[PDB]
């Protein structure tokens, strides 16, 4: 619509469970933003919804997107004066850390990405990479990463725990 | 009824053929029909409705390989009980013609389903030929039907189940097992949700 909200965004703010489930399911973008940057993600935190917020990052969502307004992420904007608000944050703080550590450090490219140096890595949408070097203090925002034998450098908010829903 | 002298496996075993289960959600839209938790592995479903099981194997195991599925109680003091519908539903006509009225796990849309009552442990169980995905799919798809509610008294009577998937070969020898708990209830979405909220605490 003309603030970008989506019908999934929608679904998410009002708490109506088996419409988002089905629009996820349906290959509903993930992580379609408003026009102030909000991704469904964001939208569920801030309602501390733990159960949306774990559909959406176990179906490709971007985990360290960042609004426009604030340029915060989602963990950023779970609510302290609404209830759930501890396992919410606690929940997308675990999310956070699981990435490169788990499933065998494993990530999924939610994004097309075309290397602007050569040491950097390039990879299409859908992709499985893996994290070989995470917590580089130096750079906070890139991990060390490997796809197909080849290594470099790739930015943390193209991947998800989990790969998109494909149509 | 006989109790069990031994309990199936439920180890998850990919095998040669590097076999694991997907699942998938039949919401049809504002109604949840069955939900898979990948947190909990526990599978939501209403009563008779379809529940997609997805078979996904790395390469392709012969021809004349098989499918089996069968459900066992998850609690150790009720694992030599074997899982049967409640006499209610044992009782009730909804036979589809080749089901076993006794059977919890149906297979729809495949005429050559087969169903076993295990002479030696009781077991029931339900297998289909393995085929391999259709073109343009990664994965095979089987469409179960569980026909007993987990709160039916006399049945499982709110008691846990897991289904066991078992990859066999045309003479019944293993070649992958995966598993899953199921939940079969009026609301499958709001139970997940629940039970989920719950786990977190
Ligand atoms: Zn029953």
């Amino acid at each position: 619509n003309e603030e970008g909200i989506t019908a999934l965004h929608n679904a998410i703010c009002g708490a109506n469970y088996s419409i988002v489930d089905f629009l996820i399911t349906a290959g509903a973008n993930v992580n379609s933003p408003d026009s102030h940057g909000w991704t469904p993600l964001h939208c569920a935190a801030s309602c501390n919804d733990t159960v949306i917020c774990m559909a959406l990052v176990q179906h490709g969502a971007a985990i360290f997107a960042t609004t426009l307004s604030d340029g915060a992420t989602a963990f950023e904007k779970c609510d302290p004066y609404r209830e759930g608000y501890a396992d919410c944050a606690t929940y997308l703080a675990d999310v956070e850390q699981s990435m490169g550590l788990m499933n065998s450090g494993a990530v999924y490219a939610l994004w097309d990405y075309s290397a602007e140096f050569g040491d950097e890595l390039s990879f299409r949408e859908g992709e499985s990479v893996t994290v070989l070097r995470r917590d580089g203090p130096e750079e906070t925002d890139w991990w060390w990463a490997a796809l197909h034998g080849q290594e470099g450098y790739v930015p943390r908010n193209y991947f998800g725990l989990f790969p998109r829903v494909k149509p | 009824w006989p109790l069990s002298s031994s309990v199936p496996s439920q180890k998850t075993y990919q095998g040669s053929y590097g076999f694991r289960l997907g699942f998938l959600h039949s919401g049809t839209a504002k109604s949840v029909t069955c939900t898979y938790s990948p947190a909990l592995n526990k599978m939501f479903c209403q009563l008779a409705k379809t529940c997609p099981v997805q078979l996904w194997v790395d390469s392709t195991p012969p021809p004349g390989t098989r499918v089996r599925a069968m459900a066992i109680y998850k609690q150790s003091q009720h694992m030599t009980e074997v899982v049967r519908r409640c006499p209610h539903h044992e009782r009730c006509s909804d036979s589809d013609g080749l089901a076993p009225p006794q059977h919890l796990i149906r297979v729809e849309g495949n005429l050559r389903v087969e169903y076993l009552d295990d002479r030696n442990t009781f077991r029931h169980s339900v297998v289909v030929p393995y085929e391999p995905p259709e073109v343009g799919s990664d994965c095979t798809t089987i469409h179960y039907n569980y026909m007993c509610n987990s709160s039916c008294m006399g049945g499982m009577n709110r008691r846990p189940i897991l289904t066991i998937i078992t990859l066999e070969d045309s003479s019944g020898n293993l070649l992958g097992r995966n598993s899953f708990e199921v939940r079969v209830c009026a609301c499958p979405g709001r139970d997940r949700r629940t039970e989920e909220e719950n786990l977190r605490k």
